[PDB]
């Protein structure tokens, strides 16, 4: 989960 | 009091309450208003786009934290801390954490826990104004939030 969270969370910050 | 952990949990809570009902609370927030409110707004847009693109990841920790009671959110408590124990914070991981906690909170609402939205949302407030505050003080608190995911209108 927290490694889900991170590259969820990473990507969403690349995006904007 | 202190003012970042009251807006804060504000404007978690709103969000957490409004997804898992279906319903705005329609009473307007009267204390840094306009900033929680554009807070609100950006949610409801990055939010609930996370949730959306990410349904199926979402759905896979919702089932190995097997949160249902708020004893159970103090394991998503340490999940949260870990993220940024790799020595990186940015607004992407923050807006990540409030939206699978929306995520949760639907889900706990359909197995009569709403009771346990109040520990949630205190607990992703917690990861922002206590373990990150240094962070999302330097970074303009809510301010700042709104600013990194604003939209240009050309």
């Amino acid at each position: 989960a927290l490694e889900t969270l991170r590259r969820v969370g990473d990507g969403v910050q690349r995006n904007h | 009091g202190d003012e970042l952990y009251r807006q804060s949990l504000e404007i978690i809570s709103r969000y957490l309450r409004e997804q898992a009902t279906g319903a705005k609370d329609t009473k307007p927030m009267g204390r840094s208003g306009a900033t929680s409110r554009k807070a609100l707004e950006t949610l409801r847009r990055v939010g609930d786009g996370v949730q959306r693109n990410h349904e199926t990841a979402f759905q896979g920790m919702l089932r190995k934290l097997d949160i249902k009671n708020e004893d159970d959110v103090k394991s998503l408590s340490r999940v949260m801390i870990h993220v940024f124990s790799d020595g990186v914070t940015n607004w992407g991981r923050i807006v990540t954490l409030i939206s699978f906690g929306a995520f949760v909170a639907k889900h706990l609402k359909t197995i009569n826990q709403e009771s346990c939205i109040e520990p949630l949302a205190e607990s992703i407030t917690d990861v922002l104004v206590r373990t990150k505050r240094d962070w999302l003080v330097k970074q303009r608190g809510w301010d700042g939030f709104v600013e990194f995911f604003h939209v240009e209108d050309l």
